[PDB]
Parts: C-alpha cells; structure tokens; sequence
RNA sequence: CCCGCACAAGCGGUGGAGCAUGUGGUUUAAUUCGAUGCAACGCGAAGAACCUUACCUGGUCUUGACAUCCACGGAAGUUUUCAGAGAUGAGAAUGUGCCUUCGGGAACCGUGAGACAGGUGCUGCAUGGCUGUCGUCAGCUCGUGUUGUGAAAUGUUGGGUUAAGUCCCGCAACGAGCGCAACCCUUAUCCUUUGUUGCCAGCGGUCCGGCCGGGAACUCAAAGGAGACUGCCAGUGAUAAACUGGAGGAAGGUGGGGAUGACGUCAAGUCAUCAUGGCCCUUACGACCAGGGCUACACACGUGCUACAAUGGCGCAUACAAAGAGAAGCGACCUCGCGAGAGCAAGCGGACCUCAUAAAGUGCGUCGUAGUCCGGAUUGGAGUCUGCAACUCGACUCCAUGAAGUCGGAAUCGCUAGUAAUCGUGGAUCAGAAUGCCACGGUGAAUACGUUCCCGGGCC
C-alpha cells in the first residue's frame, strides 16, 4: 500500500495501483511487476507485506516522486538560467516546442485574458 | 535532432575560426551567421557574436551551452507585449 | 416534402417492429451492437415480444401538439398521432429514456426502462404523460 | 514463347494493333494465345480552373492507358521477320519479352 | 514568375548534376557503419563545401511554360493553369474530362 | 449436376454451386456459422431456401470475394436465388415477390469536389 | 456562366487529339515540352501561311495549312527548313507532312486569325465579325458563333460583341462544333476573338 | 333564287340583340327576334358575286375556300380549320412549312417513318395530320389567292383583313351580325346553317368551274 | 555535465 | 399559382474544451503579396527549415541573373589551394580538342561598349484569357407577320401537364435560335469474343498452398453487343398531353451518380500563372548572397481534428474491402532494435513484385461510472529519419508527464438512402513535412403529416 512514500490504492490491479506513483506509467508499472514476480491483474490487496517490499525494491531502481520532481525542476531551471530559446519560453509561459501562439496555446497561457 | 550516427553538426567556416581563435588567446568576439552550429566544448570561454537576422548577439560560451545549436542564444523576434 | 421504405424483421424472432427498434437504438451504423443490446435487454426483460408490446403500449402517445402559425400568432395545437408515428415515439422515448439512466450497460438500462414501462413508471412514460398534458392544456385550440 | 504487350491510350487504336499481330503471326503458323484484355490503368488528376482562389472550382481528368497482352506460342522464322515488318499505329507501344 | 527565378532553376539543375556523384560519394561515407569517426567527420564537412544548389532539394518544380513555383503536375511539367489549357486543345495525348 | 448462380451486392460478387444434399454450406471452405458471425447475415444466407423450403434438400458450396459481411451475405443470397432458378423455374414468382431476385444496385456514392463526402457539405457561416 | 472548352469536351467523341503519341511517366513531360516548342516554332515561322492545326505523332508533324503552297516552297526547301529545326528541337529524326485545309472559311482557327489581323489593321470589328459570319454560312456552315471582346475600336470600357447565324448547339456533345481562338495586340490592348463553327452532327 | 334559298334557310339571321347596325339595308324585318335579310337584295348581290367569280376564275386566278367538298370540285383552294394569322400576309414564312407537309407526304411514301426510331417516327406522322389539318388545302397552291371566299366575315375576320392588306377581293356569306367592310362583295344571308352554306358553296363552285372551262 | 554526454554521445 | 434539405419531420453537428488550420487585429527589422456578405477566411498555397521567397537586415553587382547584336580576346571543360557567412575575389594544376575550301569561321568561355535586357513595380475601374455567382434556376431571344402615333406588344399569354418555354390543346401569329431533354462517362442485368500475370466447376495428382498437370466452366479483366421505350395492361383525362396503379424485368417512368452552366448580373475575382494598353524604376522598384521573417501573440472570428467514455477503454484471439501509386522509385524475406528505424537484399516500369497489415466487426477476458484503465493537451529526458542544415521552425519513436474536458448559452450548419452517421484505405503536392484537399471501399440509420412560417427562386 505504502510505495515511494504515496499510498497506492488497494482495490485497483497492480499493474494499473503502481502508475499512482509519479515517474511510474503503464510500461514501467508492467516492467516492475514483471521483475518482482506478481500478476499484473492482481489487487494491492490480496498482496502479502513481502511481495509488497519487493515492488519497494523494484520502485526504488527507478527515479520517481520527489527525486523525479526536483530533476524536472532543475532541467526546466537549467534553461531558464541559460537564457536558451527554449528557457524564454518557459519564462514567458508560452508553447516551447515550436507550436502556434496566434490562437491556441491554452494549455501554457492559461484562461482567455480579455482586453 | 540530428542523428547521432553523423555526429554533431557544424559549419566548417566557424569551426577553423573557433580552433584559431583558441590557439591564438583570449581574442575578440567570433562574428558568425552559423546560428545552426553547435556549441562545441572547445568553445567555451569564447564570445561568440551570433547573427538574429538584423544584429550579431555576443554569446558568452558556458559549459551549459555544449550541445546547442548557436541560434538559441540569439532569438530572432522582438516582443514586448501587446499593450 | 413539396412532392409527395422496406425494413427488414429481426433474425431472432421476425418482427420488423423490433427491426425498426434496433434502428432507432443503433449509432453510428453499427447494428450487430444495437441487435447485441436489443435481444439481451429482451431476454432481461422476458414472451421478449409480448413484453416489448406491453413497454410500448404504456409510451405509446394517442395526442401531441403541433405549432401551427396564424395570423402572426404561434399555438400548439393538439393534433392526432398516426399508427406509426405513435410506435415511432414510443420507440424513440423508450430509447432516449433508457439512455439518460444511470446503470451499466445499454442491456440493463433498456431493460429496466421497459420493465418500467409496463409498470407505467419511467421516464419514458412521464414524456408521453407530458405529450398528453400539453395537448389537454391546448384542448381549447383543437379544431380551430 | 515471345510476349507482346501493347499499350496505348485509345482502345480503338489498340484493337487494331493487335488485329494485326494475331493476324501477321497466325497467317504464319504460330500459335497465338489471342489479346488477353489486362485491366485499363485510369489516371485521374483534380485541377483548380480559377487562376486565383475559388477552391472548389475543379477540373478532373482522366488518361486511360489501354493494355493488351499477346502470347505467340511456339514461332518459327518466318514469324518474328514478319513481326519486324510491322509498323503499328503510332501512339500504340510494343513492349516485346521472351 | 520573373526571370532570374526562372535562371536560378537552371542553375540549381546544373550544379546538381555536376556534384551529384561527389554528394553521392560523400553521404556514403556519412552514413556507412563501419567507417571511421574521421572519415565519417571529414565527409560531413567537406559536403558542406560544396554549393548549396547542388543539393536536388534546392530545386523547386516550376511549370516548364510559365515558371509557376505553386500548382505543378510531375506527369505533364506543367501548372495545373497550363495543363488545362494544353489539355483543352488536345495537346495532352489521352487526357480527357473524367466522369464517373 | 449442379445448378449455378452467381450473386452480387455492393462490391461483393459470390459463386453458388447447388446440388441435390443434406442442407450443407460451405462458403469459402468455411461453413455458414464459421464464415459470417453475424446471425443477420446467415439469415439472409438462408432466406432463399426457407421460403422455398429447401433448407435440408440441398447442398450449397459457395465462394465469396469483395466488399464486406452485408454485402457478401447480400451476394450470396442472390446467388442461392439465381441457382434456384436454375434449379427449379417455377420457383421465380415466389422468389421474385420475396424481392430475391433483384440485384440491389445500391453503391457507394463517389465522394465529389467542395463536398467532405457524397452529400455532406462542409459548414456555412453567414457572419 | 463559363462555359466549358467546346473542343476539350468533344475529345474522344467527335473530336481527335492534337498530339497522338504514348509515353509513360518518364517521357511525358520532355514530349510536351518539345510538342510545345515545335509547335510555339511553326506557329511563329508561319504565322503567313494560314496554319489552322499542328497534329504531332511521335517525330511526325502534320501541318494543316489553307496555303500549302507557302509552307512547302520552291522544290520543297521551306519545309525541309522547318524539318531540320524541328528535329533540332525534339532531338529526333523529323517528318513535316502538309495536309490540305480546303475551305478556310470553314476552319475556327483560320476565322479566328482572319479577325484578328483584320483588327490589327483598324478594320472596324463589326465588318470583320459580320463577313466571316457570311462567308461559313456560304461555304455550307450549319451555324457559326464569333464573338469579339475588348476595347472595341480603341473605347475605353471593353465590351463583348457576338454574331450567331444557324446553329451552335455546344450542350450536343456529338455536334462537329470547331472551336478557337485569337488575340488581336492593338494600340489599345488586347481583343479576344472566339470562333464556333458547327458543322453538322456525328 | 329567293325560292331556293328559302328551304336553305339563308333568309334567317342572328337574333337582333347580336346585330350589326351597318346590316340595316339588308335586313327585312324581325320574326321571333331574328332579323330576317331581304332577299330582294341578297340574289341580287349574289349574282354579281358569282359573276366576277366567273370573270377571276376565267383568268385562271386561285379562289380560296373559307367548304373542303366545293374547293376540291372545281381544283381550288380552302382552309376549314383555324385560319393560322399571316397565311397571306406572312405567306413567305407560312409557305416553309407547306415545304414541310410536301416533305413528311414523300417520307410516308419513301418509308421514312418505317426507318427511325418507332416513338418518334410516330411523332413525325403528328406533325403530318396536324400541318395537314391546316394547310393541306393550300398544300398545291402556289401563292396568294387572286380571290378569296369565306363563310361568315366576323367569325373569319383574319383572313378578311388579310386579303385586303395585300389587295386580294373578297367575296363572303355576311350575316346580320357581321361586319361588310373589307369585303368587296357582300352576300347578306345564312353562314350558320348547313343547307343555306351549302347551297352558297355549291353556287360558287359552279362558275369556277365554267370560267376556267369557258 | 554537458561536456560529458557530449564526448560520450558523439564519436570523434 | 408553383419549386428547392427553404421550413416542417428527423439524425448528426457547429457555438463551450484542447489542439490543427485560415483570417482579422496587434506586434515586428520583416511579420511578402493577393482573396473580404451570401459568392473572402484548411481561399491562390497540390504541401514556407534552406531553397520556395515575392518580405527584412546586412554584404555585394551594374549591358547585368536572364536574350539578341558588336569588337577584342581566348577550346570547352576538369582538378585543387587561400581569403570570405556566402555572393565573390585571388590564384595554382591541367586540357588545347572541332570544322580542317587547310582559309578559318562555331562552339562554349571571358572583358569592353550601348542599342537594350530586367521588374511578383502601379492600374482587374484600360484589357485578353481564365474563374466565382444568381443557378442546372427554366429561362433568354430573334426573323417575318400583326397590333400600337410611340416606348413597346404579340409570339413566350391562356386550359391542362411536366424535373423542364416538358408536352398537348387553344390562340394573330407563323417559324427559328440559345437554353431543357437526348447524344458522352460511370454504375445495376445479360450475351459474345479473348483466357495471363486473373480464374478453379469437373478431372486427375499433391508437400494439401490453383501447389502441379490440366480446364475455359465460373469470378474477373475489357472490347463488341443486347436491355427501358410510358413499350405493354387497366383506370383517369378534353376521342389530347399526361397522371395513377399493375404485369414482366437486373433495372420503371429522368433507374442511380457524374460531365454538361442559356441571355446576362455583380466595373465580382485574378496585371502575382500567363498575356497585354498605359504609367513608372533603370549603379535600381533590376541582379547575386548569407542570416532572419512569412511559424510573432493581451486578443476576436471562420473552418476542422480529438475528446468528454461502458453502443466504451485496454489486452489477447480472429474475419470480410475498394480504389490507387511505384525507377534518383515501391521495397519483400532475413537479421538487429522496446520502438521510430537500421543492416543485408529479392522482386517489380507491375492483374505477376512492393507499398499492404483494412478498420469498424466478431469471440474471450478485464475495468465498473471514477475526472476513471475516460481524455491525451502540455512539459522533461532520450532517440530515429529526411535533408548541405531540423535553434528560430520538421515528422516520427521510446520513457516520464497526464491539462482542459462530465456533451457545450443565445444562436447556427449538413443531410431525403447505400444518403447521414461512423470505420478504415489510397493519391496529388512532396527530400522531409496533413487533422487540409482529392479519391476509395466497409458498416449503415432516422424522418418527410404537410407548405402556415423563415431563406432563395420561377410564372401570371
Ligand atoms: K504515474
Ligand atoms: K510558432
Ligand atoms: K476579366
Ligand atoms: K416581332
Ligand atoms: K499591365
Ligand atoms: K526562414
Ligand atoms: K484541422
Ligand atoms: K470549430
Ligand atoms: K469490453
Ligand atoms: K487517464
Ligand atoms: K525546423
Ligand atoms: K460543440
Ligand atoms: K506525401
Ligand atoms: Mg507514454
Ligand atoms: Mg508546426
Ligand atoms: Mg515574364
Ligand atoms: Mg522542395
Ligand atoms: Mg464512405
Ligand atoms: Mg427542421
Ligand atoms: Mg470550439
Ligand atoms: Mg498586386
Ligand atoms: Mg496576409
Ligand atoms: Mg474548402
Ligand atoms: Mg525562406
Ligand atoms: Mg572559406
Ligand atoms: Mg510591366
Ligand atoms: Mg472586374
Ligand atoms: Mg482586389
Ligand atoms: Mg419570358
Ligand atoms: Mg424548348
Ligand atoms: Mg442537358
Ligand atoms: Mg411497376
Ligand atoms: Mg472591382
Ligand atoms: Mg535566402
Ligand atoms: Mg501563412
Ligand atoms: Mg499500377
Ligand atoms: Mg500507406
Ligand atoms: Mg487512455
Ligand atoms: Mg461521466
Ligand atoms: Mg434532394
Ligand atoms: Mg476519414
Ligand atoms: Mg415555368
């Protein structure tokens, strides 16, 4: 239940009760489940308190939660810092990945600002 | 990106200037339109003035740079608000 | 129109009024899912088809309005439905009521409705009490 | 076994290129597995007509590339020399394997 | 289109066949697996040094009649203005109005 | 002896062997149940010789190609219909009242130029 | 309304190709381009001799002149002048053939010239229009269509001017409808002449 | 005669409601409101009709009908149904489409109509009855009329118009309900009977006859 | 650490 | 008085969300130019990294990048070095041909000169050509005749009828032309011919695969025919046109779909496809180059895509297409890679080979109504491929991330049947770059009482 220091649910299938940690999708939850052995079908529940530590283990091989958190943190700051085309657009909010800001660009400029 | 299998891309033209300009010292800033060049370790410490289209922008080269493309630091478009 | 179909019946039982019921159910074409959702709701609910007949006549509409323009004035003016326009309807509600439920599957939610249907209960039946309300609130409008 | 394939883009011109061959050849004694008709390639092209915008304002046209295949089984001298002295109507292609 | 778009064309066209076995040879050496780091990294910059227009993706089909950059069809040379007008003659062998 | 028809619907066209038997059908080496999954297309399959009532005195071999489930299960019927013809010429009435008998020349509509498909035209914006 | 070409419509019904010739995809445009060149070369150096048509086959050329005379020349030199320059242009051994047109007054695109040189000269337009009107009705026309546009007689709002005599049934697509055009290059700019010749039907 | 015409019926008019009051010399009385012609002027009148139809007829001059019985007994002319407005006047045109009765009577013959397609072959055989209909009496004419006789002025008041346009008399059966001018010869009398027309039309055929004969 | 998976990623 | 998805009856959308795309605006050195109610706004553009490119900044050229003419040089060419962002300057090595009247001319290269070249500069309100549009709406006219002092009228109106100025009948009109219809293409049935690369009924084999021998039946290919005419029948109608139903028939009343657009209208669109009168620039408004821009982003609008889930998502298994493309191309098999792909390398200018595996479907399992096993935006890291080159600004892959969104206000759009809806597939353009466009099949509805109303139109 208690994985990377999140509660992972109970009820829900292991394979799909991993991809509540942060850093863990479905190929890396499969991957983990696959190296520890249990049944990607199988609830958190009906697990044991051993078969528990060893997904514990096979987390831990991986960066997640918070360490995940603090590296995303320090690429974005990067390059903010360097000043790279890229950086600006992290600074000014905008699509960083060549998309059109005449219309759309939503999801980085938020809700629509009226003049 | 660029493949890896064809290596790091840049313009011959600034490579020599580069590897002059380290040989010879602490030299004035490098002019180059090579805005698609990559920051090559060796480049760093130097000044390079990329062009923007209009102005070349004095790039100071750090290790954070090795591996970008020369135009990052130099953006092309001015903006500065709409009102 | 200015100027003034052939339905094939249902492979399980050979009614062209569960093929025309499958029809109002389907989206999209696909109708091997509509028959899928049909005939287990059917199964739930059972005769399939004599409980099909019950379901519809409890929805089935005898009156509705119709807005009629006169004079620059807009009534709804009871009007007569006709023997397939009333299957129509109540097909039509059945399903749209049966859609707007809560439950599972198109299956359970179908079978429900129609199960209340023959009870004189859902959704369904309340929009043809409605249709039977709106027209007998415009009794005065009738033969204008 | 020589294989004539013959293409053109009229099925009348076409026609009367084989005509000839199978004629020319089984005049000769030679066996001729008659023109096998292959399927007609239909080449389409759409054309905006306005030289300036009206999008939906289309041509479409159409090249037909007519195709007949004729197998001469079992030739002789006399056979391919009369092959030879053949000049099929121009727009007909002869492509000629063995 | 004007004249000199029209000249630098030509232009493109023959610098392309004169560097084209050159270019050939060059990204050969680029892209083979078992060359040398140097050989594959001498090879990258001497492609760089040969003109631009010898690269074919330099050249942008024009109509052979007007020049027009916008609008050509590979199988006639032509814009689709001058292939109508070709083709409406009868100029174009077996082209006709399709239906179907 | 076997008595021939060939069927047709949409793009499908279906070559219909019949002969005197045991109510067997074999569509594409395949039997009926194994061939269309769909209950609505061994119906139509069917109809022929259940209105002719022949659904045990014959065996069918059948070969199929082009267009899809409807289409292919459309072209065999009439073909079944044409071989019972064949069969047996007394049987055009009730075959043809059926409405077996007509090749359903319904097609796909071509797509035309200004219109997303057949009919569907894209979307008017007056202001 | 535009109306569609009259003669593209009737290619392959009642109307042959200009160019008869096969190639696949590799050879097609190299052959339009080189058709256009032997044609844009006669047109030029014969624009005296009254060249209705210029039918290639593939180099074959057959040119359809009311004047055969003028094209062929003294012991056939003209035409082994052109002969020589329209190999030198295709790139391949050349035939030039000289077919006949027997009645020019007959022929669209001989109709069409005429107009336009006659507008090129200050004719007034509706002299023009109206004798090559008369004389295809003479020559046994079913019907012809001239119409003239532009700045008729140097006025500064262009306008369309069209005479029709008998029928010119364009929507008949087995119609012999012979259609071209011209462009008179006067002082005031271009007119568009369009002749429609009917000749009768199949 | 008076006696002749008497059983024929000529001396009765039209009712006196219906009259034309340029027919008051001709008209006798009124039995019954129906103007009664005096046939001390109508025999009178009749035979220097008949007269000049004699003297026209003696030129070889073409007497046109307006009936199919006495044109074709003495190789004259007629049209006995609707007169089509310009059959003289616009006897240039008019005459291209006798061009065409001439032509759908040798495609009959040459077996046309057993060539084309059987729906519109029939469809030109109705062309046929119907230019046969109207201008199968002037079919082997020729020209214009040098005369022209009609059976009631008013009901024929196109035709009468149209032949003194061009200058062509007219001689006409005019009842007490019709109107004399633009007809040369006026013959006051019956147009509605057929005892009393065909009495008329059986008199004129008698002097075409003997003035072409004569 | 730009200059290490630069000389690594890169064959010279 | 009629008609049309015009409304109504329906089914699915748009309007809300994210994203794609065009436009306005704003911004900019430049955001190149054009299209602007319907009939501009996924429009010219069938594809802007460079090129394209028309714009900007800077670097450059001046008879010129592109022609002809003249004189003088000199074969073309090829190879390579230095400087330069490149344009372009400087070189250096080498070649020395062909025509051979043995004269020299001619290629092709320079340099000088000025006739000129050049212009995507302006005017679409000077134009040709081409196009949109009312509208595939049933109209629009003429000759002759007649009527009216005349402008004009009649014909063309009227009674019926038709999808139709369609046809019949009447009629001062009689005829004719352009439109309507038909002729054209395609689709539905059949026949004949041919029978591979396609086909496999029967017949032998068989490795069980049309695999083989064979067969020419059938599917199919594509040439030629046949077939539908209100032809037949009944009733209705003016002894008419036609209408209504029936038979037979694959098809029935124009069978379905396409092409086909009358006289004209909007000084509609396009001088930036091209052409062209006039005007204007000519060491510049022409020409070459590198880099930038056309991709900007408080925002507004249009067109789309993807969703919001259970008629669904995911996993596994397993069916059934059509149409098309391919030589500097399509690229199998095999091997390597989680994958995009890579390596090796057949076959195929194609009914043969390749793209290429249809997907929806069906069966079984799982999820169990949650912002979720819905959604897949955004962003980080790592890659692949094309391409001199993917920073500005490519597509794709992998791992991670997991936004808005709970079916969308007023309003508004499409569609009458193999239609809509939904599902895949292909093509043009194209090195690469589709949610657009053009095309192809699969599955496959609902509803139409009716003509009051809204919109467009026709006749009196
Ligand atoms: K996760
Ligand atoms: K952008
Ligand atoms: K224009
Ligand atoms: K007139
Ligand atoms: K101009
Ligand atoms: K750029
Ligand atoms: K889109
Ligand atoms: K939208
Ligand atoms: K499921
Ligand atoms: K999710
Ligand atoms: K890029
Ligand atoms: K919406
Ligand atoms: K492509
Ligand atoms: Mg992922
Ligand atoms: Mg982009
Ligand atoms: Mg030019
Ligand atoms: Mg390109
Ligand atoms: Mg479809
Ligand atoms: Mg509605
Ligand atoms: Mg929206
Ligand atoms: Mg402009
Ligand atoms: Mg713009
Ligand atoms: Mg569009
Ligand atoms: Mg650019
Ligand atoms: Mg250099
Ligand atoms: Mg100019
Ligand atoms: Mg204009
Ligand atoms: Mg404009
Ligand atoms: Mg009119
Ligand atoms: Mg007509
Ligand atoms: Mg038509
Ligand atoms: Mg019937
Ligand atoms: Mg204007
Ligand atoms: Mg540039
Ligand atoms: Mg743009
Ligand atoms: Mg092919
Ligand atoms: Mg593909
Ligand atoms: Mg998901
Ligand atoms: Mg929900
Ligand atoms: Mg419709
Ligand atoms: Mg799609
Ligand atoms: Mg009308």
């Amino acid at each position: 239940a208690r994985i990377a220091g999140i509660n992972i649910p109970d009820h829900k299938h292991a394979v799909i009760a991993l991809t509540s940690i942060y850093g863990v999708g479905k190929t890396r939850s499969k991957a983990i489940l696959a190296a520890a052995g249990i049944a990607e079908d199988v609830k958190i529940s009906e697990l044991s308190e051993g078969q528990i530590d060893t997904l514990r283990d096979e987390v831990a091989k991986f960066v997640v939660e918070g360490d995940l958190r603090r590296e995303i943190s320090m690429s974005i700051k990067r390059l903010m810092d360097l000043g790279c085309y890229r950086g600006l657009r992290h600074r000014r909010g905008l699509p960083v990945r060549g998309q059109r800001t005449k219309t759309n660009a939503r999801t980085r400029k938020g809700p629509r600002k009226p003049i | 990106p660029r493949s890896l299998k064809k290596g790091p891309f840049i313009d011959l033209h600034l490579l020599k200037k580069v590897e002059k300009a380290v040989e010879s010292g602490d030299k004035k800033p490098l002019r180059t339109w090579s805005r698609r060049s990559t920051i090559f370790p060796n480049m760093i410490g130097l000044t390079i003035a990329v062009h923007n289209g209009r102005q070349h922008v004095p790039v100071f080269v750090t290790d954070e740079m090795v591996g970008h493309k020369l135009g990052e630091f130099a953006p092309t478009r001015t903006y500065r608000g709409h009102a | 129109p200015r100027r003034r179909r052939k339905i094939l019946p249902d492979p399980k039982f050979g009614s062209e009024l569960l093929a025309k019921f499958v029809n109002i159910l389907m989206v999209d074409g696909k109708k091997s899912t509509a028959e899928s959702i049909v005939y287990s709701a059917l199964e739930t609910l059972a005769s399939e088809l004599e409980a099909f007949e019950v379901a519809l006549e409890n929805v089935r509409p005898t009156v509705e309005v119709k807005s009629r323009r006169v004079g620059g004035s807009t009534y709804q003016v009871p009007v007569e439905v006709r023997p397939v326009r009333r299957n129509a309807l109540a097909m039509r509600w059945i399903v749209e009521a049966a859609r707007k439920r809560g439950d599972k599957s198109m299956a359970l939610r179908l079978a429900n409705e129609l199960s209340d249907a023959a009870e004189n209960k859902g959704t369904a039946v309340k929009k043809r009490e409605d249709v039977h309300r709106m027209a007998e609130a415009n009794k005065a409008f009738a033969h204008y | 076994r020589i294989r004539i394939r013959l293409k053109a883009f009229d099925h009348r011109l076409i026609d009367q290129a084989t005509a000839e061959i199978v004629e020319t050849a089984k005049r000769t004694g030679a066996q001729v597995r008659g023109p096998i008709p292959l399927p007609t390639r239909k080449e389409r092209f759409t054309v905006l007509i306005s030289p300036h915008v009206n999008k939906d304002a289309r041509d479409q046209y159409e090249i037909r590339t007519h195709l007949r295949l004729v197998d001469i089984v079992e030739p002789t001298e006399k056979t391919v020399d009369a092959l030879m002295r053949l000049d099929l109507a121009a727009g007909v292609d002869v492509q000629i394997s063995l | 289109a004007k004249q000199s778009m029209k000249a630098r064309e030509v232009k493109r066209v023959a610098l392309a066949d004169k560097y084209f076995a050159k270019r050939a040879e060059l990204k050969a050496i680029i892209s083979d697996v078992n060359a040398s780091d140097e050989d594959r990294w001498n090879a990258v910059l001497k492609l760089q040094t040969l003109p631009r227009d010898s690269s074919p993706s330099r050249q942008r089909n024009r109509c052979r009649q007007t020049g027009r950059p916008h609008g050509f069809l590979r199988k006639f040379g032509l814009s689709r203005i001058k292939v109508r007008e070709a083709a409406m003659r009868g100029e174009i062998p077996g082209l006709k109005k399709a239906s179907w | 002896n076997q008595y021939y028809g060939t069927g047709r619907r949409k793009s499908s066209a279906a070559r219909v062997f019949i002969k005197p038997g045991n109510g067997k059908i074999v569509i594409n080496q395949r039997s009926l149940e194994q061939y269309f999954g769909r209950e609505t297309a061994r119906m139509v399959v069917r109809q022929p010789l259940e209105l002719v009532d022949m659904v045990e005195k014959l065996d069918l071999y059948i070969t199929v190609k082009g267009g899809g489930i409807s289409g292919q299960a459309g072209a065999i019927r009439h073909g079944i219909t044409r071989a019972l013809m064949e069969y047996d010429e007394s049987l055009r009435s009730e075959l043809r009242k059926a409405g077996f008998v007509t090749r359903d020349a319904r097609q796909v509509e071509r797509k035309k130029v200004g219109l997303r498909k057949a009919r569907r035209r894209p979307q008017f914006s007056k202001r | 309304g535009q109306k569609v070409h009259p003669n593209g419509i009737r290619l392959g019904i009642v109307k042959p190709w200009n160019s008869t010739w096969f190639a696949n995809t590799k050879e097609f445009a190299d052959n339009l381009d080189s058709d256009f060149k032997v044609r844009q070369y006669l047109t030029k150096e014969l624009a005296k001799a009254s060249v209705s048509r210029i039918v290639i086959e593939r180099i074959r050329v057959t040119i359809h002149t009311a004047r055969p005379g003028i094209v062929i020349g003294k012991k056939g030199e003209d035409v082994e002048k052109l002969r020589k320059v329209v190999a030198d242009i295709a790139g391949v051994p050349a035939q030039i053939n000289i077919a006949e047109v027997r009645k020019p007054e007959l022929d669209a695109k001989l109709v069409a010239d005429s107009i336009t040189s006659q507008l090129e000269r200050r004719v007034m337009f509706r002299r023009a229009m109206k004798r090559a009107v008369q004389n295809a009705m003479r020559l046994g026309a079913k019907g012809i269509k001239v119409e003239v546009s532009g700045r008729l007689g140097g006025a500064e709002i262009a306008r369309t001017e069209w005479y029709r005599e008998g029928r010119v049934p364009l929507h008949t697509l087995r119609a012999d409808i012979d259609y071209n055009t011209s462009e008179a290059h006067t002082t005031y700019g271009v007119i568009g002449v369009k002749v429609w010749i009917f000749k009768g039907e199949i | 005669s008076m006696r002749d015409m008497l059983k024929a019926g000529v001396h009765f008019g039209h009712q006196t409601r219906y009259w034309n009051p340029k027919m008051k010399p001709f008209i006798f009385g009124a039995r019954n409101k129906v103007h009664i012609i005096n046939l001390e002027k109508t025999v009178p009148m009749f035979n220097e009709a008949l007269a000049e139809l004699n003297k026209i007829a003696s030129r070889k001059g073409k007497i046109l009908f307006v009936v199919k019985d006495a044109a074709l007994s003495c190789d004259q002319f007629f049209v006995n149904h609707r007169w089509l407005g310009g059959m003289l006047t616009n006897w240039k045109t008019v005459r291209q489409s006798i061009k065409r009765l001439k032509d759908l009577e040798t495609q009959s013959q040459d077996g046309t109509f057993d060539k084309l397609t059987k729906k519109e072959a029939l469809m030109r055989t109705r062309e046929l009855e119907k230019l046969e209909n109207s201008l199968g009496g002037i079919k082997d004419m020729g020209g214009l009329p040098d005369a022209l006789f009609v059976i009631d002025a008013d009901h024929e008041h196109i035709a009468i118009k149209e032949a003194n346009n061009l200058g062509i008399p007219v001689f006409a059966i005019v009842d007490t309900n019709s109107d004399p001018d633009g007809v040369d010869f006026v013959i006051p009398g019956n147009d509605d009977a057929i005892r009393a027309v065909t009495l008329y039309l059986g008199a004129v055929a008698a002097t075409v006859r003997e003035g072409r004969s004569q | 650490g730009r200059v290490d998976r630069f000389n690594k990623r890169f064959n010279i």
